């Protein structure tokens, strides 16, 4: 029922505003134990010699790179995403200029969405930046991912229950639940904000009274786009293991400067970096991927906040490669 | 100690007791029967009902209501029994999702979330004729019916009077345990933190009021049960030595003090107002203003504090920030 | 342009403010605060027009009460400052002076809806009785503060209309009489009541019925007043400080 | 000065501690020790609040706040400026409080009525004590607690409440709020009924102790009774805090989560998963 103290707590605010933190050490203990399985940067290599769009036959993003280079890149890539199945999980054993299997052309396009991510979004990832492991965590099918409706469990290495699975109709609203931290909001913030850029998250007027001509019947937004809103937010928290005084003064969430935390800004350049992903580089691969891999809708599975951040503020407690895969971003 | 304070030590049995009405004798219904244990913090008979046209229309509409939304829960889990009774407080009943306006939304967003509004409503007035009524055939002045009167006027103000003043449907309350909760939130959020509602405030001073009233009167009378306090209506029209050392206890504590008419008078004042200011309220949100945390900014009233982490600027105003 | 926008910089939500303060205030003060002093005032050492009420049995009560008659206070003042406590100068719970104090309460029969004398002994209300599972107290020794066995239960006064018990009647041992005591003021155990508001010896000076099957509203004012009485002069150390 | 009842209940006596000393009054109140210490504390307190008013930022009734200090002084002492006021406020507050309590149980005493005044009185203390004391001490820092401003003690409960993403899904709440809400209800049926009895209207009868019952009969099925509503009252009234106490003191001490996440102790039994 309940969680033993201590608990550990933050200052987020103003002294005085209840803002900051509020962990659990056993759960920080397991995460940072989980997270701490990021394999190590391979040794460093011969700087020195051609290229591999020289000595190979189908290099197309990683052309610049050294024979020895580009093959750390290959050992690093494999750790990262098929560890178990090894090189030709993506290779056909016999030539490995073949693109036969299509996890070949899935990994081209993660290649060149990892570079964007590390080179185009720096206001999110910053200099920490991603690798294929933040979201792999060694396995081909990323363990968070999400459909165009919920799914259970959360996390896809574990076996649902008959009630979990997206056909059993009696469980939507659980479904539902386990994706906004527990709340009954029946909305999904994921297909509603973060597929796309079609909605818009903000729903609070930045003027003290009604505006005329935008507060009467048909010109106003519905309320539903406020719950919506509110189911977005209890997503956002539990995706990064935080409360709302993370990023904001509940005074008022709809004002910035004083307000609102720096972290409330990179969570903006997040969304963001989101639909990109989602539209630009995840759902387009529907037409790559084998029939089995796509939702009931036939789309590809598609990214959130919990992919890579997974229970935690920063994905892997800030962990980075960056510097040890030049590669993979930010590209010049 | 006075014991009898705590329970009754030895419980008194007799015939029970009928006060005609001007109408409606026949129309009571039940065999009292006496609870023991019930007995020990209340009067141990229970029993018998009055029906009456308005009772019982009250329960056919609000039966009506419960079935609608009891139903409208039942296919939320496809009507399965066992996820319906585990699933049960997050499910309900829904005004319209889309913007329709006034417009009555269809069955599937809306609809029926409308439709069971319309028989609650009928039986909350239903309900209310009972409470007036009764009040009248006893001979009794209708108090009662009149702050039963602001606690109906408020839920019509969140169920149908805020919405009709926007011209929205959609910003009604829904049915259901979590969802009529989660309404709460989307609506402080949307206009801008009840916290900063004058009106609300003045609704919290007034529950946390009969709070204070409740623990202070029931207290006092418990304190002056001794002198037979608790028959409070021959203390009305006879002051006795109970209401006179009630009243000297809060004189002699605070400076001054009530009559044991006046203090009920007291509690019903700030009873209703709870419900008169959340309706106030809610009567000006939306229509005159749309953020209440900026219109105390406006009128200066609203507490601002340093920067702990620095200051934040939006991200959306940057030069070449997407949209 | 803003809903609710007013000439200056005024707003609707604004003038609703002061309105609603407005109301608040004028309620408070000029009809709560009024209605608080239809009892105690003029005060000794504003006001509302009178109020009448029809009684349920016949006549009226105008509030507050004016008695034809006026009480004589065994009370010494302990010092000149205007605040100071007075003292008794008799025997207080005979004098009913302090919290052995009661009021003038009208000398009648307090009544049922249909007319009958409300607070009666079981011996009168015949169609009464105690629940199953409660102790009969008819017959059991009430002990008093002291330890010492002031007399026997005889009978239970019953609210008629509330049908709650709300005295005992005992027979006061070595003084040919009975006297009242509320229930409030009783322990009520299998084998005995508890008393500890007043000592064995102080039950002879309970105050009398005039009749033996009835009580007034008066009487029930004098008889409960003076076991109060007990808590604070049953004992010399009972009106000195606790610690 | 005195109501026209009054002059033959004051008498001396009653006293916890002092004898004569303070057992007088100044108008209409009754001083005794603990009203000379409630005096003090208020005096000290008030005093308090004036001199760290007057180095804040604003004047403004709604407007100021003193705060609490920083998470990271712990339960040590904190500069004046930076939460040693709220500090010595806090316990101003606390003595005063207590006293006023203490000076209730004179004066019920003088008064030979019960002590169910003060004893409920003591409930309101004890959520203070909850929300200022025992919650902080368990968390590790007095900068946990609230701060002394009209509006600014509202955004700290805001922020309090969704550091639990959504309080109103806390257990202790859900009891608080429906005794808040049912004890609203009740004194409004009860002052109602009262009222309705003694002025029935017109010139009409006043009404009896059989009308009140019949008339909740009639309405509801049942009626509690005329002593009995009293008790009943109290008891909901007491609970609102009572039962509230519960939730505030779990939230962070003994659960981290969100709220709504606690109800999986229900959901994820795994027999209707
Ligand atoms: C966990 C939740 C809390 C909470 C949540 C809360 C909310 C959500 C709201 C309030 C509001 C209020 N609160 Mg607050 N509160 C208050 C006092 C107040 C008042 C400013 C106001 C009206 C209360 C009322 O009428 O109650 C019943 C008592 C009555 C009717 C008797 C009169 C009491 C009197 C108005 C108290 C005035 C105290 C002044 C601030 C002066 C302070 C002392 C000075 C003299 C040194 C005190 C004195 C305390 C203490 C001592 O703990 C407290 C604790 C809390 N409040 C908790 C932290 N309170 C309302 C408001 O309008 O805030 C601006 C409001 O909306
Ligand atoms: C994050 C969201 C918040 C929020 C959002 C909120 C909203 C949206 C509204 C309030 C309102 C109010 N809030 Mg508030 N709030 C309150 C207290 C209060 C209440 C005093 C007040 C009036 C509501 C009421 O009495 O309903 C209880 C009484 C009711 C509902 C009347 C029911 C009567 C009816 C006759 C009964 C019928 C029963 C039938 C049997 C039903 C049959 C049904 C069948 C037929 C289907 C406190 C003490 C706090 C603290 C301590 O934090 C707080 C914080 C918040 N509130 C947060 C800021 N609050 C109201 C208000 O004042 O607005 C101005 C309001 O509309
Ligand atoms: C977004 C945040 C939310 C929130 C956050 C919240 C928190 C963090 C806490 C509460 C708590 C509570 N909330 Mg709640 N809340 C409530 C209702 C309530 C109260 C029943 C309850 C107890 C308040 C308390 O501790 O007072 C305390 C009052 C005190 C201590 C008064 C002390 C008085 C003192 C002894 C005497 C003072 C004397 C003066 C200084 C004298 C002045 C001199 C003059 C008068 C002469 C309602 C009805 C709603 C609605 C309608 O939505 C709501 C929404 C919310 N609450 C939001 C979801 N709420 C509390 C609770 O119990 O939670 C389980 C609590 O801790
Ligand atoms: C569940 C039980 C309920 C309950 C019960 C009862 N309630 C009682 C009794 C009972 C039984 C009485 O016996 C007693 C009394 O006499 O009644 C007339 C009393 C009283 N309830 C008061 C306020 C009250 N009740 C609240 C809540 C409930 N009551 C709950 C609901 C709330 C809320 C909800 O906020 C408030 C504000 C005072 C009016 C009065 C104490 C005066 C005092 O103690 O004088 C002595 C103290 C002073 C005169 C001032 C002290 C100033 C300090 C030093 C400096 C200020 C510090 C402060 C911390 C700053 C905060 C400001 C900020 C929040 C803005
Ligand atoms: C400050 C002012 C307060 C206030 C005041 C007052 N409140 C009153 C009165 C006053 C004065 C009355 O005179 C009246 C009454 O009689 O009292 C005995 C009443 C009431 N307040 C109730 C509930 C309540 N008050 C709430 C709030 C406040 N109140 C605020 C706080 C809340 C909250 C807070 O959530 C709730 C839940 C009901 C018990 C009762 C209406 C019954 C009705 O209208 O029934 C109408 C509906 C029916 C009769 C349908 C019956 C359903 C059956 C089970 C059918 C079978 C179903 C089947 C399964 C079908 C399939
Ligand atoms: C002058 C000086 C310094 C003297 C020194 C001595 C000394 C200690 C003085 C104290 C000075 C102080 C601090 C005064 C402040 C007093 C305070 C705390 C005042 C607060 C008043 C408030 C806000 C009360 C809230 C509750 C409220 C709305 C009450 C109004 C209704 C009343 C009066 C209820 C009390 C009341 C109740 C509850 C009954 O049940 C009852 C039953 C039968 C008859 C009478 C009554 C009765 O009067
Ligand atoms: C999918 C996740 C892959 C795994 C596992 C491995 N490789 Fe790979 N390989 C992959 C891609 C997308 C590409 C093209 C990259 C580009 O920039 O366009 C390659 C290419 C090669 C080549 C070049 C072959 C040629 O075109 O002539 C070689 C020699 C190669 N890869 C080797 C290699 C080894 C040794 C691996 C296991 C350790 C391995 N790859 C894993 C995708 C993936
Ligand atoms: C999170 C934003 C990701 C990062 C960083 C990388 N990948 Fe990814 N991958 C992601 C998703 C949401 C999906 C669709 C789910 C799926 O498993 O199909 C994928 C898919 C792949 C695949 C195909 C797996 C399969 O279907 O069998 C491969 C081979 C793959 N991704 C490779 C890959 C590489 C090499 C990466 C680093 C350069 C990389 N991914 C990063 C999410 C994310
Ligand atoms: C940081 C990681 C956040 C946390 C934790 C929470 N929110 Fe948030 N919020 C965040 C951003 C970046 C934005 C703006 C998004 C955009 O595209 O513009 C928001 C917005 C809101 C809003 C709307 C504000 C408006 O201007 O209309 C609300 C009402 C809101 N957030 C509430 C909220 C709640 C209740 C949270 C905890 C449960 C919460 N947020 C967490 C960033 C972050
Ligand atoms: C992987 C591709 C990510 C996805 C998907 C999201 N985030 Fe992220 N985030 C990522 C990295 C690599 C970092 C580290 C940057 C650093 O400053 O070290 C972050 C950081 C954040 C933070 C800042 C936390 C802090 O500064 O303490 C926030 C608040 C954050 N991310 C929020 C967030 C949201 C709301 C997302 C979904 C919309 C989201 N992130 C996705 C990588 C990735
Ligand atoms: C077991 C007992 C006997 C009964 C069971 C009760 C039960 C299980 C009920 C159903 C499930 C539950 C618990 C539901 C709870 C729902 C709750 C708490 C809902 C709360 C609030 C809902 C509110 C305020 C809705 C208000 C709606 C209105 C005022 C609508 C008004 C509409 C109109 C006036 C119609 C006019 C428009 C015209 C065009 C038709
Ligand atoms: C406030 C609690 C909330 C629940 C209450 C509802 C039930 C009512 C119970 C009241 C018990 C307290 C009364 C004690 C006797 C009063 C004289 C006091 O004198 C005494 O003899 C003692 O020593 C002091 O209490
Ligand atoms: C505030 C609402 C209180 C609700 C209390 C309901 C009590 C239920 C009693 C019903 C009485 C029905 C008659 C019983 C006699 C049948 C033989
Ligand atoms: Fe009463």
């Amino acid at each position: 029922c309940f969680e033993p103290p201590p608990a550990t707590t933050t200052q987020t605010g103003f002294r005085g505003l209840s803002m900051g933190e509020v962990l659990h050490p056993a759960t920080v203990k397991a995460k940072k134990e989980r997270d701490a399985q990021y394999p190590p940067a391979l040794a460093a290599v011969k700087a020195e010699g051609p290229p591999v769009s020289q000595v190979y036959k189908n290099v197309k993003v990683l052309g610049n790179l050294t024979e020895a280079e580009f093959l750390r890149t290959m050992t690093a890539i494999t750790e990262w995403v098929s560890p178990q199945e090894g090189c030709t999980y993506c290779h056909d054993e016999n030539n490995l200029a073949s693109e036969a299997k299509y996890p070949y052309v899935v990994a081209r396009r993660m290649l060149e969405m990892t570079r964007a991510i590390n080179t185009n979004w720096t206001q999110h990832v910053a200099q920490t930046g991603v690798t294929c492991y933040t979201c792999h965590r060694g396995t081909p099918l990323p363990p968070y991912v999400r459909y165009l409706e919920p799914t259970l469990p959360l996390n896809n290495r574990e076996t649902p229950t008959h009630v979990e699975r997206v056909e059993t109709r009696s469980g939507y609203v659980v479904r539902l639940a386990k994706y906004t931290a527990y709340s009954a909001l029946n909305y999904d913030p994921f297909t509603m904000f973060l597929a796309n850029d079609k909605r818009q998250v903000r729903v609070v007027p930045q003027t003290a009274l009604p505006l005329v001509g935008v507060s009467r019947g048909k010109e106003r937004r519905p309320l539903s786009d406020a719950y919506a809103t509110f189911a977005l937010m209890m997503s956002i928290s539990d995706s990064l293991g935080t409360n709302c005084t993370f990023c904001h003064n509940a005074q008022t969430f709809e004002s910035w400067g004083k307000k609102s935390t720096p972290q409330r800004a990179i969570a903006w350049w997040g969304i963001r970096m989101v639909r990109d992903l989602n539209m630009n580089y995840l759902a387009p691969l529907n037409a790559s991927l084998p029939a089995s891999r796509l939702g009931r809708q036939g789309e590809a599975p598609q990214a959130d906040c919990r992919t890579c951040h997974q229970g935690v503020t920063k994905p892997l407690f800030g962990a980075s490669r960056l510097k040890d895969y030049p590669e993979l971003g930010p590209i010049k | 100690a006075d014991y009898q304070t705590i329970y009754t030590q030895i419980q008194a049995r007799g015939p029970h007791i009928t006060v005609s009405g001007e109408w409606g004798d026949n129309d009571r219904v039940g065999k009292p029967f006496y609870s023991y244990w019930l007995g020990k913090i209340g009067d141990a008979q229970i029993g018998p009902i009055y029906l009456g046209a308005s009772g019982i229309a009250a329960f056919a509409f609000g039966s009506t209501a419960i079935l609608i939304i009891l139903f409208n829960m039942a296919a939320e889990v496809h009507f399965d029994p066992l996820q319906f009774f585990r699933q049960f407080f997050w499910l309900g009943l829904y005004p319209p999702k889309a913007q329709y306006g006034m417009g009555i939304p269809p069955l599937h967003d809306g609809g029926w979330w409308l439709m069971a509004g319309l028989f609650m409503t009928l039986s909350l007035g239903s309900w209310w004729i009972r409470v007036y009524s009764r009040a009248r055939a006893l001979g009794l002045g209708t108090h009662i019916a009149w702050n039963f009167a602001a606690a109906i006027f408020f839920v019509l103000c969140i169920g149908c009077i805020h919405p009709t003043l926007v011209g929205s449907w959609s910003e009604g309350v829904p049915f259901g345990i979590w969802p009529h909760i989660d309404w709460l939130t989307a609506f402080s959020i949307r206009y801008g933190n009840f916290y900063y509602c004058p009106w609300h405030g003045f609704s919290i001073g007034f529950a946390y009021g009969c709070g204070l009233l409740f623990a202070a009167h029931g207290a006092t009378i418990l304190a002056v049960a001794r002198f037979g306090g608790d028959r409070e209506i021959e203390q009305i029209t006879d002051r006795g030595t109970a209401v006179e050392r009630a009243a000297l206890f809060w004189r002699w504590t605070i400076g001054f003090n009530a009559t044991i008419e006046s203090v009920h008078r007291w509690g019903w004042f700030f009873s209703l107002m709870v419900m008169v200011s959340a309706s106030v309220g809610i009567l000006l949100t939306g229509t005159f203003v749309d953020n209440w945390y900026l219109w105390c900014v406006k009128h200066g009233a609203a507490p601002d504090y340093p920067a702990y982490l620095p200051a934040t600027p939006d991200p959306a105003s940057l030069p070449g920030a997407p949209k | 342009m803003y809903h609710g926008a007013l000439a200056q910089h005024l707003d609707i939500a604004q003038l609703v403010w002061y309105a609603q303060w407005l109301v608040i205030w004028t309620v408070v003060l000029l009809y709560l605060r009024r209605e608080d002093r239809r009892e105690g005032y003029p005060l000794v050492e504003e006001l509302p027009y009178p109020k009448t009420f029809v009684l349920p049995h016949g006549g009226t009560v105008t509030v507050p009460r004016r008695r034809p008659e006026t009480r004589e206070l065994k009370l010494a003042q302990t010092d000149g400052f205007e605040g100071a406590p007075l003292q008794p100068t008799g025997n207080p719970l005979v004098d009913a002076v302090g919290p052995a104090s009661y009021a003038e309460r009208a000398e009648v029969v307090d009544a049922t809806v249909d007319g009958k004398a409300k607070i009666v002994p079981l011996r009168v209300a015949t169609d009464f009785s105690i629940a199953e599972g409660d102790v009969d107290p008819r017959g059991l020794p009430v002990v008093a503060a002291d330890g010492v066995e002031a007399g026997t239960v005889t009978d239970l006064w019953v609210d008629r209309s509330e049908h709650y018990f709300r005295y005992l009647e005992l027979s006061v041992a070595g003084s040919a009489r009975t006297a009242l005591i509320p229930l409030g003021f009783c322990d009520v155990k299998k084998d005995k009541i508890v008393v500890t508001s007043i000592l064995s010896e102080q039950f002879a000076n309970v105050p009398r019925l005039q009749s033996r099957d009835q009580i007034t509203l008066r009487e029930e004012d004098k008889v409960s007043a003076y076991y109060a009485g007990g808590l604070l002069y049953a004992t010399p150390e009972r009106a000195e400080s606790l610690l | 000065a005195l109501l026209s009842f009054e002059r033959k209940y004051r008498v001396r006596g009653g006293t916890l501690i002092g004898g004569d000393l303070f057992d007088f009054w100044v108008g209409p109140y009754f001083v005794g020790f603990f009203g000379v210490s409630a005096i003090f504390f208020i005096f000290l307190g008030v005093s308090l609040i004036g001199y760290a008013a007057s180095q804040g930022p604003t004047w403004d009734p709604f407007a100021i706040s003193i705060n609490p200090p920083d998470l990271k002084y712990g339960l040590g002492a904190a500069p004046l400026l930076e939460g040693g006021f709220w500090q010595a406020i806090t316990v101003c507050a606390l003595g005063a409080f207590i006293s006023w309590m203490l000076r209730e149980v004179e004066i019920s005493r003088k008064l030979g009525i019960g002590w169910h005044v003060p004893l409920a009185f003591c409930v309101p203390i004890f959520m203070f004590c909850v929300l200022q004391v025992f919650r902080p001490l368990l968390l590790g820092s007095w900068g946990h607690a609230f701060p002394y401003g009209i509006l600014s003690h509202l955004d700290w409960v805001n922020n309090f409440g969704y550091q639990y993403l959504n309080w109103h899904y806390n257990p202790g709440h859900m009891s608080s709020v429906s005794f808040l809400f049912v004890n609203a209800m009740a004194l409004g049926l009860h002052g109602g009924l009262i009222l309705s009895v003694a002025n029935p209207g017109d010139g009409d009868k006043v009404k009896t102790a059989e009308h009140e019952n019949q008339y909740f009969r009639d309405v509801v099925g049942y009626s509690i009774g005329a002593l009995s509503i009293h008790r009943l009252g109290l008891f909901l009234a007491s609970n609102i805090f009572l039962t509230g106490a519960f939730g505030t003191i779990a939230s962070g001490p003994f659960w981290t989560r969100g709220w709504p996440e606690w109800w999986g102790w229900w959901l994820d039994i795994p027999f209707w998963s």
